């Protein structure tokens, strides 16, 4: 819901939503050629 | 645990070999001497380490020979751009005279 | 002990090397040296980068 | 009260109201460099 | 601020918490 | 890379001054430092130094008690002075290694005087 929003905030007023109890899959959206950039730091990608 | 810079002042020419002695009161920790070039109103850049090893980005001119208590600091020549006092930067087997010292300043002159 | 008076050097001592990624674990005493590019998560990297 | 020690050392000697900042440990001074001199591991109580 | 969320005498209710 | 130093001002002798290094392009949590002083006529001595663990403890024999160093955040390193003398009048360089250095920054002087 977050990637699908149709505005997003300038970078000084940076928004920010909180998620939990929730299920998460990030297999699927780190292996996607849509994402220019995708870099992992303290943790692995494999691990998500 | 002071390192003594004989002599003080050395002067040399272009074309003339460059040669200095720093002594050290007690032994050296395995070979950590290490000397810097310290201009006028700026902070010494490194010119030779370990004694003998050239870093990278450096002049092949600065040959060290020596180990334990005395060593010696030989340079093929000067392109009157080495002007500057070198400090021979004295390791120690920490906790035993400090744990590093520095010695005086032996700067070169050339006569022109 | 000690060795920084040789292997180290000024501006990068790259000679020596680690295995930074493996698919998987090691076995006591064995030794490595296929240095094969390895790929992660969907590995659909068949080629070079 | 509820300590043990091998030993206990007192020591006696005038100063003027202000040197008394000195007698704590690590302090510098006329007094504290060149009087008396206390280690910075200095264990015990001052008094004056 | 809310940070969780949930949306779900003849009787006797009772409850333990 | 590149380091810069703060915090030189005139200042009364017997009052503490703060003053610190901080490293551009590089954290200081993997390349060693050092902290030295050169008087405007004097030879260069070298006072603290710390990196990784806890390192601080290797203090200079003259420095004694009044000397401290410590890294407030990862690229910033904080100098701690007290009982300052007209004797301590130098030139504050943020060296990079203990027994081998790279590159230091300008240097800040900080002139003792009432």
């Amino acid at each position: 819901e977050v990637f699908n929003a149709t505005r997003f905030a300038s970078v000084y007023a940076w928004n920010r939503k909180r998620i939990s109890n929730c299920v998460a899959d990030y297999s699927v959206l780190y292996n996607s050629a849509s994402f220019s950039t995708f870099k992992c730091y303290g943790v692995s990608p494999t691990k998500l | 645990q002071v390192l003594t810079q004989t002599p003080s002042s050395v002067s040399a020419a272009v074309g003339g070999t460059v040669t200095i002695n720093c002594q050290s009161s007690q032994s050296v920790n395995n070979n950590d001497l290490a000397w810097y070039q310290q201009k006028p109103g700026q902070p010494p850049k490194l010119l030779i380490y370990f004694v003998s090893t050239l870093p990278s980005g450096v002049s092949s001119r600065f040959k060290g020979s020596g180990s334990g208590t005395q060593f010696t600091l030989t340079i093929s020549g000067v392109q009157c751009d080495d002007a500057a006092t070198y400090y021979c930067q004295g390791g120690f087997g920490c906790n035993s005279g400090d744990c590093t010292a520095f010695g005086g300043g032996t700067e070169v002159v050339v006569k022109r | 002990w000690n060795s920084n008076n040789l292997d180290s050097k000024v501006g990068g001592n790259y000679n020596y090397l680690y295995r930074l990624f493996r698919k998987s674990n090691l076995k006591p005493f064995e030794r490595d040296i296929s240095t094969e590019i390895y790929q992660a998560g969907s590995t659909p990297c068949n080629g070079v980068e | 009260n509820d300590l043990c020690f091998t030993n206990v050392y007192a020591d006696s000697f005038v100063i003027r109201g202000d040197e008394v900042r000195q007698i704590a440990p690590g302090q510098t001074g006329k007094i504290a460099d060149y009087n008396y001199k206390l280690p910075d591991d200095f264990t015990g109580c001052v008094i004056a | 601020n809310c940070t969780f969320e949930y949306v779900s005498f003849k009787n006797l209710r009772e409850f333990v918490f | 890379q590149s380091l810069e130093e703060s915090g030189g001002d005139l200042v009364k002798p017997g009052a503490s001054l703060t003053l610190t290094c901080t490293a551009s392009g590089f954290t200081f949590s993997r390349y060693y430092m050092s902290w030295v002083r050169q008087a405007p006529g004097k030879g260069l001595q070298w006072i603290g130094c710390i990196d990784n663990t806890i390192d601080t403890t290797y203090y200079a024999s003259w420095a004694k008690g009044r000397f401290t160093i410590s890294k407030t955040s990862s690229t910033t390193v904080t100098l701690q002075m007290t009982s300052l003398s007209a004797a301590d009048t130098a030139t504050y360089f943020c060296a990079r290694g203990m027994v081998v250095v790279d590159l230091w920054g300008p240097g800040t002087l900080v002139t003792v005087s009432s």
